[PDB]
């Protein structure tokens, strides 16, 4: 699943046995209950630009 | 950076300036609070290792505004496979002597997992490249951080779309081309080591390092960038290891 459209994951994707897929996030993020979205858990997560985010 | 624009202050928060004895050396990319990724060739001529400084939160080189943070570079780690004065394996991992403090103007860029980078990031067409390097071939360097949006291409398409010089280095699996062949836009000397950064689903990731090219924005040629995805495991392992004495460390690759 992961190979195609990143398995639907917002960040990282791991393949499991037949049809099973687990999305994961970079440190400083947590996975939402939808199983695909990542939300920041710290004030300054990597790869986000604070002046635009607070904009 | 040739043909780009000023990066509005704070919108390139992972950009690093490297200085030796106060003089502009190269760029770099912050990937967490103590580690910086740059280009190995930046360190070929350094004898004064204790005079190597990384600056975060920098924007305008003419004026201190208080957001700048300077750290001594405690270690420079280079892959065993890199040969000084040549193009392949052009990557260095720098450990700062003390962590930087994350702020609105100092934020790490995400180092992606390899699979995600190869399968997904490598196919995002445009990415940003940044630095205080020369504004034109044979020209002066920039006082304000510049940024440029460049398209990535397959290496097959690079070689086919480029004018043949013959003497030019091979483009290996550890590199990729990005930019324009019409002589309008490119990164340049002085930008070496800086980020090629790729946006995906709301977040920015490190995909390349300004490395080399034929002149700057030379008609018939593209910029060449270190293919960061090849080094993810190498970098991750090093960041989880204890520091060793001596500034320069050659570490086996793979
Ligand atoms: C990587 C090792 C070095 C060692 C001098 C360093 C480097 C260099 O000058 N990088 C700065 C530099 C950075 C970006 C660009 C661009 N996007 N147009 C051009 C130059 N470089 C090297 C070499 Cl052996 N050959 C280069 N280019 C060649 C193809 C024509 C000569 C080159 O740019
Ligand atoms: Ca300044």
């Amino acid at each position: 699943i992961c190979v195609n459209e990143n398995g639907g994951c917002e960040q990282y994707c791991s393949d499991h046995t037949g049809t099973k897929r687990s999305c994961r996030c970079h440190e400083g993020y947590s996975l939402l209950a939808d199983g695909v979205s990542c939300t920041p858990t710290v004030e300054y997560p990597c790869g986000k630009i604070p002046i635009l985010e607070k904009r | 950076i040739v043909g780009g624009k000023v990066c509005p202050k704070g919108e390139c928060p992972w950009q690093v300036l490297l200085l030796v004895n106060g003089a502009q050396l190269c760029g770099g990319t912050l990937i967490n609070t103590i580690w910086v990724v740059s280009a190995a060739h930046c360190f070929d001529k350094i004898k004064n290792w204790r005079n190597l400084i990384a600056v975060l939160g920098e924007h305008d080189l003419s004026e201190h505004d208080g957001d700048e943070q300077s750290r001594r570079v405690a270690q420079v780690i280079i892959p065993s496979t890199y040969v000084p004065g040549t193009t392949n394996h052009d990557i260095a991992l720098l450990r700062l002597h003390q962590p930087v403090v994350l702020t609105d103007h100092v934020v790490p860029l995400c180092l992606p997992e390899r699979t995600f980078s190869e399968r997904t990031l490598a196919f995002v067409r445009f990415s940003l490249v940044s630095g205080w390097g020369q504004l034109l071939d044979r020209g002066a360097t920039a006082l304000e951080l510049m940024v440029l949006n460049v398209p990535r291409l397959m290496t097959q398409d690079c070689l086919q779309q480029s004018r043949k010089v013959g003497d030019s280095p091979n483009i290996t699996e550890y590199m990729f081309c990005a930019g324009y062949s019409d002589g309008s836009k490119d990164s340049c000397k002085g930008d070496s080591g800086g980020p090629h950064a790729t946006h995906y689903r709301g977040t920015w990731y490190l995909t390349g390092i300004v490395s080399w090219g034929q002149g700057c924005a030379t008609v018939g040629h593209f910029g060449v960038y270190t293919r960061v995805s090849q080094y993810i495991e190498w970098l991750q392992k090093l960041m989880r290891s204890e520091p060793r004495p001596g500034v320069l460390l050659r570490a086996p690759f793979p």
